[PDB]
């Protein structure tokens, strides 16, 4: 990347790592787990690393296991302004046949929706858990080769382990390294058309294909054209210059352009957009300060503080009742208050003398003496001390 | 025919291709017509509060120009004089009244001294340009076709799909006015019901009803003729539309003004014509004829001799030199 | 209400089967191996367990067609693509394991397209390895390379240089011509073929090159490869993203970095990573002239093309086309553009749809100067939409291995009995020909080979130069 | 450079009796403003406007090549199905021929 580094050193990218010896770098070919991502308008990403857009409307399918039928996941589309180039996503099915035949339901906002019944989060069952990440997105975790992440407003994600390898079919692809073969059709043969590949995943007739992907909605509304080009110009200013040598920005740009042009609001739009491609750098390793009072910085609450990067280990007030449980968790970005305080149900964060305790489930006040026949037990500071 | 013709006149009204009006008392800017499949250009108007201030073209990707009532033109955010002639959009002044013509691209637009948008357009998008003037077809309907695609009833959430947002003002949906005028109903009903009516009972517009209706225009009329306090001449915005709407079918009135009582505003010098050519014989001017064979437009103009000379008219003896 | 059709039958919601797949899970051909979501059915009448929805009908047998670009063809109909037929039986498209013969390009100045397909922008001015076969761990037979000067803008300067390097040999083009400067020693697989715009060039069994004369450097390569190569144009191994993978053996991701890894000369200047934009330098901050760019390069979506668009994809070849005539200072020769278009409609060409583009207002190319050099005009030559390159001539009358379909440019078309040469710019009888055939058999019109170098008591060497029937006497060893 | 064509070898015949210095003015002003992209016409038409004055005085020229501003003339030779060859873009004929 136009660095110069002695012998003997070891880089690492997020896949594996390459050592320097005799100005070759060695290599290894171990597999690493893809992400098919939904964003902004309708703008996918492929196992693969491929990158597209299909504005469609009806439940398309995203993903699958193809070999055996582990799961199977299903977007659903809907225009989501006055323009007609703009279709965003608003819920996504996930169906397990592991567990009951069960359907999983993630809502247009940050809820979840077992088998038509909503649910309150967290929901340990045996395999998959679901609860939220900074307390503004949900996240599902079925088993240990299977993530999610928050389709409120339009932002999925998975992350498939390797042991999905080369066995999925969708939208998303064959998730085998091939970036080419990913506008496969079912009938088993790749289409050069996205207008056909997405139109022959969807699951209902009465559904209307679409004859055309346009490229440019900046021409139905004149007035952002302006608009859009000093927008995200920043993402190619240096602002961002820490990750151009680790993800390509050029799409990201592509893809911004269409979603502050469509949308109905251009401001969290442009602010969705520019987060896609910090979202990545931070994936691979390059974290970015960007925010501004100009440039979007978010608000959060009295109670809590602006953070970049912090641990959410020690953060919510179940943490102390199950401390034992490991947070095997990265260095995140969200709203946080300082080390003194724990977070609290009610949106306010408090010290851990009034941090209630959560024993069974059961919320318990910070001094509750409590007992059966046999055993004895009490909350003290945020844990449940019992005896016998 | 080979034209059509769309007006926004008076306060929040709107007249489309196809006989079919309403109000809308827009926020923000909206786009009056072009096309739906390519847009070649596109006429834009912006409303601040219900009242209108700017026509605008955005001519593609490249090209923009802000006329207003104001009339103070714009291109882009630099201030130009006027005349104006880029890019092939003649931004004149025909009668007094200021003009905006792409004939290479098929659009004649212009205002008025009171401020009354309206666009002349060709024939050839015939079923296929959809805006807030509607489709230029046949039917007068079917024209309520959203941004989507959708025949509404309703003509009030129509014209906020067609909304148009900007980086220095991102506008909302606008709501309908609360009249004030269903408590203040009082006499203003009685004496004033006859002004809507002189389109109907009067001879110089009891003719054009074979080619129009009235039907619509008294109706627009006496919802508004109640918010003004204390005059006749509220009916004559209502009542200049329809002389302009039987003149384009084919068939012009005459005289209408004399007694009507309402005289639409003009600067100095000049007063309302009817059928004046366009072509002006103006004082700095070169004695050629029979090429301006273009038809007959309505506007103010000068009295027989005192030609005209700088936005003023000016007696044909004290025409100066230029050097 | 309204009693459904005989060949359907209603269906009713269980009250205790929450599994009410019925009007909602309407299984048409499409979505039948596709998975569905069901909350209850309704009051509805679907087809029965063993046939599905086709367009208002309810298609009996499973035999409904297999979609393939928003078309329809019956079980049994088959379908070319690329160099393999594929036909449908069990619903699915059963094709052929036949890999095809893959093509780099240089479409413009700077640009690349690998084999495998991967557009990217690197623009050079040191020269670079384009493909070679000396990667890692291999014999290292063929170094054809490239080198542009005056070529990080591209403009009306940025003439190419190719050098090839094969069996020991170096024959090298430029400014129009090609040029020898070391033959190489099997003689016999070597060939040139001057037909049209274009320089057609054999180097092997499995190896070609194409050149438009200007810029273009399309290499062929065969199946007998499959990941033995390296380069610009990366390994030929069907994954289409390892293409970057630099000379120091990693994957890089910003293409500006990895050309850099593969210049000859190592003390020459890197190229500058340029600050990214959807304008080039003369288009920045000329907006009007970036539409009417952009209108122009519409053309590779126009009428005359709406049969290649379905087969081949032209956004990429769209982005080149404003990237180069906004940088190029078109004055004279508009060929910044109208090259840009001609190795579209040659792609379009290989996959069988010829088309005629060019008109007298663009891009003319007119083909009356052959038919000059004599008094009286015989009109043979003339420009054709895409003729075949691999013809017969004195110089060259048997059929040669022929990568390349048909090709664009000046044709010599007169009527038969008569073949073309072209030292003598006519077409002219057979007979004329310097045609030779020594004790018999069928042959070339007397290559410049020593055959049989094998056996030496069965050296029985017989030349001919350009007519004689002639046989030399080899010279013994002892 | 481009537009020193109006000053070459094959003007020299022209240039001692019609000046090119109004010709060249024109030729710079016209191709800078324009933006030829894929019409090279706003070069080409002004120097055809110099050949043509140069023929006015008995000059007859051939400027004209197929790697600058070609003029081909094939298509007129093809709505008849058999190729007869009979149009033929030559350099000054004449304009009033019967
Ligand atoms: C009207 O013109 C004045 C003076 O040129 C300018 O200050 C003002 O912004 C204009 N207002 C509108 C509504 O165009
Ligand atoms: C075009 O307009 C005609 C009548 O004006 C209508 O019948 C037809 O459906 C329209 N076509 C399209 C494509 O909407
Ligand atoms: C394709 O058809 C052939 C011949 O009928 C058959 O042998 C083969 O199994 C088919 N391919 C697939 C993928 O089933
Ligand atoms: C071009 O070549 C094709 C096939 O060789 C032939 O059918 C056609 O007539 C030719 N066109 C011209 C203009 O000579
Ligand atoms: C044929 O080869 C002989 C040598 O054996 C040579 O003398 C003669 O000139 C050649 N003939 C032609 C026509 O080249
Ligand atoms: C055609 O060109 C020739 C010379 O090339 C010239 O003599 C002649 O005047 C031109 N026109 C005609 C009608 O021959
Ligand atoms: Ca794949
Ligand atoms: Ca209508
Ligand atoms: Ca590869
Ligand atoms: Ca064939
Ligand atoms: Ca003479």
């Amino acid at each position: 990347s136009g660095k110069r580094y002695p012998p003997g050193t070891s880089l690492s990218r997020d896949c594996n790592t390459c050592i320097c010896r005799n100005s070759q770098w060695i290599c290894s070919n171990e597999e690493c787990p893809g992400e098919c991502l939904v964003t902004g308008q309708s703008h996918f990403k492929s196992f693969d690393n491929r990158y597209f857009t299909f504005s469609g409307i009806c439940q398309y399918l995203l993903a699958r296991d193809c070999q055996d039928h582990s799961f199977s996941i299903v977007i659903e589309t809907v225009q989501c302004a006055d323009d007609r180039d703009a279709v965003c996503t608003r819920s996504v099915t996930v169906r397990l046949p592991g567990l009951h035949n069960s359907l999983v339901k993630l809502k247009h906002g940050a809820g979840v929706a077992m088998d038509g019944q909503d649910v309150q989060l967290p929901l340990l069952k045996g395999d998959l858990r679901i609860q939220h990440t900074v307390t503004a997105s949900v996240r599902l975790s079925y088993g240990e080769d299977l993530q999610m992440d928050w389709d409120g407003r339009g932002r999925l994600l998975v992350k498939l382990s390797p042991v999905y390898a080369g066995k999925t079919c969708g939208l998303c692809g064959n998730y085998n390294g091939n970036q080419g073969d990913d506008f496969l059709t079912p009938s088993g043969l790749a289409e050069p058309r996205v207008e056909d590949f997405g139109n022959a995943w969807k699951l209902h007739g009465d559904c209307q294909d679409l004859q055309k992907q346009h490229s440019d909605p900046c021409a139905l509304n004149p007035r952002m054209t302006r608009f859009s080009e000093e927008a995200c110009a920043v993402l190619t200013s240096p602002t961002f210059e820490a990750c151009h040598r680790a993800v390509s920005p050029l799409p990201y740009l592509r893809n911004c352009r269409y979603d502050v042009c469509s949308c109905s609001d251009g401001r969290e739009c442009l602010c969705g957009a520019l987060a896609s491609y910090a979202a990545a750098c931070a994936g691979r390793g390059v974290r970015v300060a960007w925010r501004e009072p100009g440039r979007c910085e978010l608000n959060c609450p009295k109670g809590q503080v602006y953070l970049q990067c912090g641990t959410p280990c020690n953060l919510t007030c179940r943490s102390l009742s199950y401390p034992d449980e490991e947070c095997n968790e990265a260095c995140l970005e969200g709203c946080f208050c300082p080390p003194g305080l724990y977070m609290d149900e009610r949106g306010d964060c408090v010290p851990k003398a009034q941090c209630p305790c959560y024993y069974d489930g059961e919320i318990f006040q910070p001094e509750d003496i409590f007992s059966d026949h046999h055993t004895m037990c009490y909350c003290e500071d945020g844990f449940m001390h019992c005896t016998m | 025919s080979s034209t059509a013709r769309c007006s926004l006149f008076g306060s929040d009204f709107v007249n489309t291709f196809d006989g079919s009006m309403y109000s809308f008392a827009g926020y923000c800017s909206y786009l009056l017509a072009g096309g739906c499949q390519k847009r070649s250009f596109s006429i834009i108007g912006d409303f601040q509060n219900g009242k209108r201030v700017s026509l605008s073209v955005y001519l593609g990707e490249f090209f923009d120009i802000h006329l207003f009532v104001n009339g103070t033109v714009t291109q882009g955010d630099q201030r130009v004089s006027m005349p104006y002639a880029s890019k092939g959009l003649y931004l004149e002044t025909e009668a007094g009244y200021y003009k905006l013509s792409g004939e290479a691209y098929g659009f004649v637009a212009r205002i008025d001294g009171s401020g009354n948008f309206q666009v002349l357009l060709s024939d050839r998008y015939f079923n296929k340009t959809c805006g807030l003037c509607g489709n230029f077809n046949i039917f007068a309907e079917d024209d309520f076709m959203t941004q989507e695609g959708t025949l509404t009833s309703d003509p009030y959430d129509f014209a906020n799909s067609w909304a148009l947002s900007s980086g220095e003002q991102w506008c909302e949906r606008a709501s309908p006015p609360s009249s004030s005028c269903n408590i203040s109903s009082g006499e203003m009903q009685k004496g004033l019901w006859e002004q809507c009516q002189l389109l109907k009972s009067t001879s110089v517009f009891a003719r054009c009803h074979p080619l129009v209706d009235p039907e619509p225009f008294v109706a627009l009329c006496e919802k508004t003729l109640c918010e003004c306090a204390g005059g006749l001449e509220c009916a004559c915005p209502a009542l200049l539309e329809y002389a302009r709407t039987c003149a384009q079918e084919g068939m012009v009135l005459y005289g209408w003004t004399d007694h009507s009582a309402c005289s639409p505003v003009c600067p100095a010098g000049m007063e309302y014509r009817q059928c004046v050519s366009p072509c002006a014989r103006t004082c700095q001017s070169l004695h050629i004829n029979e090429m301006c064979q273009e038809r007959c437009v309505d506007g103010c103009s000068c009295p027989e001799g005192q030609l005209l000379d700088e936005g003023l008219c000016v007696e044909s003896t004290e025409c100066p030199c230029v050097h | 209400s309204l009693s459904c059709r005989p060949p359907m039958v209603k269906l009713v919601c269980p009250a205790d089967n929450l599994r009410a797949e019925g009007l909602e899970c309407t299984k048409t051909c499409q979505n039948y191996d596709l998975e569905c979501m069901s909350m209850g059915c309704v009051s509805g009448c679907l087809c029965p367990p063993g046939m599905v929805r086709h367009e208002n009908r309810c298609v009996a047998l499973e035999r409904c067609p297999c979609f393939h670009q928003g078309k329809e063809y019956a079980p049994g109909e088959t379908v070319k693509i690329g160099c393999n037929t594929c036909v449908c039986q069990d619903r699915k498209w059963n094709c052929t394991d036949h890999v095809c013969d893959a093509t780099c390009s240089t479409i413009g100045m700077a640009h690349y397209l690998t084999f495998d397909g991967l557009k990217y922008l690197f623009p050079g001015e040191c020269q670079y390895v384009l493909v070679q076969d000396y990667c890692g761990s291999n014999p290292g037979t063929f170094r054809i390379l490239v080198g542009n000067k005056g070529c990080s803008h591209p403009s009306v300067k940025c003439k190419k240089r190719v050098t090839i390097l094969v069996e020991g040999g170096e024959i090298e083009l430029f400014d129009g011509e090609v040029n020898v400067k070391r033959p190489m020693k099997d003689e016999t697989h070597f060939e040139v073929v001057e037909s049209g715009r274009y320089i057609i060039l054999l180097l092997g069994k499995a190896l070609s090159v194409v050149w438009d004369r200007h810029l273009s450097i399309s290499v062929v390569l065969k199946q007998t490869y499959q990941e033995k190569v390296c380069g610009l144009c990366g390994n030929f191994d069907g994954i289409q993203n390892n293409d970057l993978t630099s000379s120091n053996l990693q994957v890089e991701e910003d293409p500006v970095d990895f050309g850099n890894s593969w210049k000859v000369s190592s003390q020459c200047a890197d190229t500058r990573k340029v600050p990214l934009d959807s304008s080039p330098a003369t288009c920045h901050n000329n907006i009007m002239k970036q539409t009417m760019v952009d209108s122009s390069c519409r053309i590779l979506t126009s009428d005359v093309f709406q049969d290649c668009n379905k087969l081949v994809d032209p956004e990429p070849y769209l982005d080149v086309c404003i990237y180069d005539t906004c940088s190029c200072e078109s004055i004279g020769d508009c060929a910044c553009f109208c090259d840009t278009i001609a190795a579209y409609a040659h792609v379009c060409a290989q996959h069988g749809k010829v088309v005629t583009w060019r008109t007298a207002t663009l891009c003319p190319q007119s083909c009356e100067e052959r038919n000059l050099r004599e008094n009286g005009y015989e009109c043979e030559w003339r420009y054709n939409s895409c003729a075949p390159a691999c013809q017969v001539t004195c110089q060259h009358p048997e059929p040669l291995a022929c990568p390349v379909q048909c090709v664009e440019g000046c044709h010599a078309h007169c009527p038969p009995g008569k073949i073309l040469d072209e030292l003598l710019q006519t077409c002219v009888d057979p007979e004329d020909c310097p045609v030779c055939e020594v004790a018999g058999r069928r042959f070339a019109s007397g290559k410049k080979v020593t055959l049989n170098p094998s056996d030496p008591e069965h050296c029985q060497i017989c030349h001919c130069d350009v007519v004689n029937l002639t046989c030399e006497a080899c010279q013994e060893p002892g």
